RNA sequence: GUGAGGGGAGUGAAAUAGAUCCUGAAACCGCAUGCAUACAAGCAGUGGGAGCACCUUCGUGGUGUGACUGCGUACCUUUUG
RNA sequence: GCUAAAACUAUGUGCCGAAGCUGCGGAUGUAUACUUUGUAUACGUGGUAGGGGAGCGUUCUGUAAGCCGAUGAAGGUGUGU
RNA sequence: GGGAAGCCUACCUCAAGAUAAGAUUUCCCUAGGACUUUAUGUCCUCUAAAGAGCCGUUCGAGACUAGGACGUUGAUAGGUU
């Protein structure tokens, strides 16, 4: 039985946020934390408030114990991008995609 | 599905060991490049090693016919520019003489992976000895 | 009478997709690709229903080959002598005989070079 | 200069094959008791017993 | 013990009991089949090898029914020549199963 | 973070009908399981074919994979080609 | 790789070798005779530009105030045939 | 037998991915159960060696790397004299 949490709409193109996702995906919440808490990436933040809302779902609506949850589950889904135009040199212009990502956080005992 | 291939894991891997001394070398070459392949068995498969492990002594005594001795030339190519190198049979016979063995059945063996794993069942030695006493090989006369 | 193609095409593309099953990259995924992929797959398995024959011939009489030169006899004199003693066994069965059953065969190769003497 | 085939997607993943990333030293701090940076200050400004920050 | 018998152009080598799959024949299902013209019988030691045939050799078997084996599908296509054709093929086959040899 | 977003609760026949919300295809991008893959040269398939995993009417069976091997230089157009 | 050849000349006996020919099974076109037949026989069935013949599917009108459908239509996605 | 600035050596550097993966010296690890798929077998408990790396002070080494030295049993860098 895992429990899910879901950050939608993350400001983040998804291939950064993998990087991230795999250093944690598999390991237990504590040391997840800590990786996630001395962490100097953007999206480290992102993937700490999701694993962190997965934790309190955990506890609250589940009734499970901190001590034995683990990222059991983990990946992250390319959102809806955002379309800009760029204007380059001699009145070329270029088009600008603004990516963001879905993070799906599964814990489990 | 009536006719069978050989399974690996079935085929008996035998030893022979033959003598050089005074063989031309292409005529010992086919019968050593059959015996590889194993085209002499009955369960001859296109896709499986069915040959046997061929010991070659006295390696240094194989003949060549008419003026080969000194006219057969060796080549190799660095692939720096200008590095084509070449010997003769003369000279390459008493320096390596194993090389001149697997030179020619590498030419008379398939080129591909299946041929590469047949190749390593040929033990070559100059000298009159061989240190595969422990697989008891055979006297072949081939 | 407006005809919108949407739902036939969709169904040929699917078809063709499907039996484009298993190859690599856009083999399998582009249904340019993967139409080119079908017709030399067809083209290659029209070709090679000849070509089997011709290597399960060329398989049986390497076989027998090596069974006869087992028995003191080459395959061409072993056929000749056959032919001359009437057998009418085919390579396809001599070749199983020879790989499963070594008395018989020896027995066949012993009419072979009797017919022949 | 530019292309004259689109990359496959296996040769961009095997391109991207050394982009992990890597875990940083963590350690105990034996005054505190908290995970810190090794060699580092603590958050709370501890290190080795010296306390910054009053 | 095994025999050589043919059938439909091609020839099998059968034991007592198998069931082997031949060209189409036109007997009923539940019948039986004698081929009198053995190539080879193999019993042991026992080798018998029929000038053409064995004389007085038999094979019987029973006929199981009738099929059509796996679709095939025929492609032909000349390149930059605007052509192509294609067709479909199941064939026929009658299985048998071998009830008794004798040599 | 009194944000965005989500997990419960509740409404509803239905919430994977939850607000750019009927259905929800393809290109394209993830995660999980099974097999293969780090000594071997090319339109990537095709005809053979060992092993492994799951299933099984326990097989001359089904599903997935495919070591090794014979053959094999895309399609369209325009052309004497 | 090959030298009383695995070269050349002459002679002989075997064998390999194609989608050619034969064997077995199946389809189709034309004609003769069966004096409906759907039947046997004989001869055919590589094809560009072209010519001829026969069909599959799609949307709409009548048949249809019929027939199927919330005990689940169309559409989507698998499997079997 | 003699016979050239030419060939193989000889001189310098690299070299066992030489998958044929070579050699020598020294160092380290000597625990219990259950079960069946009876085997370098699958799961529990115990154990974590010789060494290697992360990190830090750095370099006459350096794009990043890699390589060299040192980390209180200390002169590795800065400062001070
Ligand atoms: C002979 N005339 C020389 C010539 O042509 N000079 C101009 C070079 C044009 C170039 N070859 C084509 C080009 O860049 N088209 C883009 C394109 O349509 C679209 O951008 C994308 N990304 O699709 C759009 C964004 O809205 O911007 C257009 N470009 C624009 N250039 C403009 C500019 O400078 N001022 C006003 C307005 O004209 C602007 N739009
Ligand atoms: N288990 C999980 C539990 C989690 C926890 N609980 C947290 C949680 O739960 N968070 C919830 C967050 C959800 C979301 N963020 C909130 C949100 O979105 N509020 C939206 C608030 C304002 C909204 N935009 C206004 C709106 O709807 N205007 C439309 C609009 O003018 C137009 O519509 C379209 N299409 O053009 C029009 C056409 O009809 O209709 C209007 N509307 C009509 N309504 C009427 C109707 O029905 N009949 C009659 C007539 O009056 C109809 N017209």
């Amino acid at each position: 039985m895992e429990v899910t949490a879901k950050l939608r709409g993350a400001a983040i193109s998804a291939q950064k946020a993998r990087l991230v996702a795999d250093l944690i995906r598999g390991k237990s919440v504590a040391h997840a934390l800590n990786i996630l808490n001395f962490s100097n990436k953007k999206a480290a933040v992102l993937v700490k408030k999701a694993l962190e809302s997965a934790i309190a779902n955990a506890e609250h609506n589940n009734s499970l114990d901190v001590d034995d949850l683990k990222v059991s589950t983990i990946y992250v889904d390319e959102g809806m991008s955002l379309k800009r135009i760029m204007p380059r040199a001699k009145g070329r212009a270029d088009r600008i995609t603004k990516r963001t990502c879905h993070i799906t956080v599964k814990v489990g005992v | 599905m009536k006719t069978l291939s050989a399974k690996p894991a079935e085929v008996q891997h035998d030893w022979f060991v033959v003598d050089a001394t005074g063989k031309t070398l292409g005529r010992l070459a086919t019968e050593i490049a059959r015996r590889l392949r194993g085209k002499h068995k009955t369960s001859y498969t296109p896709h499986v090693d069915t040959g046997d492990y061929i010991i070659v002594i006295n390696a240094e005594q194989v003949q060549v016919t008419g003026n080969k001795a000194l006219d057969k030339k060796y080549y190799r190519h660095t692939e720096f520019p200008g590095g084509l190198k070449e010997t003769n049979f003369e000279k390459l016979v008493a320096h390596k003489p194993e090389e001149i063995f697997e030179r020619a059945v590498k030419g008379m063996l398939p080129k591909g992976p299946l041929g590469y794993a047949m190749i390593k069942k040929m033990k070559v030695y100059a000298g009159s000895e061989h240190p595969h006493a422990a697989q008891q090989p055979q006297v072949l006369d081939i | 009478a407006r005809v919108k193609r949407g739902v036939v095409a969709h169904r040929r593309h699917k078809k063709i997709l499907a039996r484009a099953k298993g190859y690599y990259g856009a083999r399998s995924r582009v249904y340019r690709v993967a139409f080119q992929a079908v017709i030399k797959a067809g083209q290659y398995a029209y070709r090679d229903r000849r070509q089997k024959k011709r290597q399960f011939r060329a398989l049986w009489i390497a076989r027998i080959n090596a069974g006869a030169r087992q028995n003191g006899l080459s395959y061409s004199r072993m056929i000749d002598g056959l032919k001359k003693a009437q057998v009418i066994i085919d390579r396809r069965v001599l070749a199983d005989i020879a790989m499963h059953d070594a008395v018989a065969f020896a027995a066949l190769a012993e009419k072979a070079k009797g017919a022949l003497a | 200069a530019v292309q004259q085939n689109r990359k496959s997607r296996s040769r961009r993943d095997m391109r991207r094959s050394h982009d992990a990333l890597t875990e940083n030293a963590l350690t105990v701090d034996q005054a505190t008791g908290e995970t810190h940076r090794r060699h580092h200050v603590t958050k709370d400004g501890f290190y080795r017993g010296r306390q910054l920050f009053a | 013990m095994y025999a050589v018998i043919q059938s439909g152009g091609k020839q099998h080598r059968v034991v007592e009991g198998e069931t082997l799959k031949v060209e189409l024949l036109k007997a009923e299902s539940g019948a039986t089949i004698t081929f009198d013209d053995v190539l080879m019988v193999v019993n042991g030691d026992n080798i018998q090898i029929g000038a053409p045939v064995v004389a007085g050799a038999k094979v019987t078997a029973e006929v199981i029914g009738h099929g059509r084996h796996d679709k095939i599908r025929i492609i032909k296509m000349r390149r930059r020549k605007h052509y192509r054709k294609q067709q479909g093929h199941r064939q026929w086959f009658t299985e048998l199963k071998i009830t008794g040899i004798s040599g």
